[PDB]
């Protein structure tokens, strides 16, 4: 009925209704880093 | 205000960037830009330091911070040909313009074309003199003219030489006017103009 990862999470699924196989991958995410020159030297950033 | 360059020449089509520097007397948002062709009353290109006024092309932008701050044109054209204004509110009390940075954008590159005229017969039975000296078809309008008899008389006090004149043909022209005596015109066996240009 489920597929399983190591964290003991769903890697994949099969629906109740259409009982196909779905994969799971977690939705885009990660760090912002902004990058800086002083203040100092200007108030402009760029943005990771 | 400082506005550098004092005047900016490059290409069209080019991006080109003119700067608006101050002293510690004026506010960070409230600068502004402004653009006036010859004769014309300034147009607002700028407001907010970063804003154009609406009917503004969006190839221009301004920026910047503290006491330093520019507006770059992009994709220049013919019509930017003008002095361009920055202006700073003086943080209360008082509005204060910049230099008026002429954009003297590049035409072409020459060296003058040069006719030279002696005194006349209705100017000199007038009591008058006055000696011409033509320059036109150059750019940039890096011109010097000396007038000689055919030493020197460029020490005159009655010389005269008017500011340049831009053309269709995509070049400057001036003319220098050495104004004098009818008795010069006897005085003097011959009259000369020598120019330099391009350096
Ligand atoms: C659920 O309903 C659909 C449409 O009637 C059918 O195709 C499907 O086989 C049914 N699934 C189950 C688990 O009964
Ligand atoms: C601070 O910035 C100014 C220019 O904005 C520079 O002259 C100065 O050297 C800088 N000082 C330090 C310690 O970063």
């Amino acid at each position: 009925q489920f597929g399983r990862d190591i964290a003991d999470t769903t890697d994949a699924v099969r629906d109740p209704q259409t009982l196909e196989i779905l994969d799971i991958t977690p939705c885009s995410f990660g760090g912002v880093s902004v990058i800086t020159p002083g203040t100092n030297t200007s108030n402009q950033v760029a943005v990771l | 205000l400082t506005q550098s360059p004092g005047t900016l020449s490059l290409s069209p089509g080019e991006r080109a960037t003119l700067s608006c520097r101050a002293s510690q007397s004026v506010s960070s948002s409230y600068l502004a830009w402004y653009q006036q062709k010859p004769g014309q009353a300034p147009r607002l290109l700028i407001y907010g330091a970063s804003s154009r006024a609406t009917g503004i092309p969006d190839r221009f932008s301004g920026s910047g911070s503290g006491t330093d701050f520019t507006l770059t044109i992009s994709r220049l054209e013919p019509e930017d040909f003008a002095v361009y204004y920055c202006q700073q509110y003086g943080s209360s009390p008082t509005w204060t313009f910049g230099q008026g940075t002429k954009v003297e954008i590049k035409r072409t590159v020459a060296a003058p074309s040069v006719f030279i005229f002696p005194p006349s017969d209705e100017q000199l039975k007038s009591g008058t003199a006055s000696v011409v000296c033509l320059l036109n078809n150059f750019y940039p309008r890096e011109a010097k003219v000396q007038w000689k008899v055919d030493n020197a008389l460029q020490s005159g006090n009655s010389q005269e030489s008017v500011t340049e004149q831009d053309s269709k043909d995509s070049t400057y022209s001036l003319s220098s006017t050495l104004t004098l005596s009818k008795a010069d015109y006897e005085k003097h066996k011959v009259y000369a103009c020598e120019v330099t240009h391009q350096g």
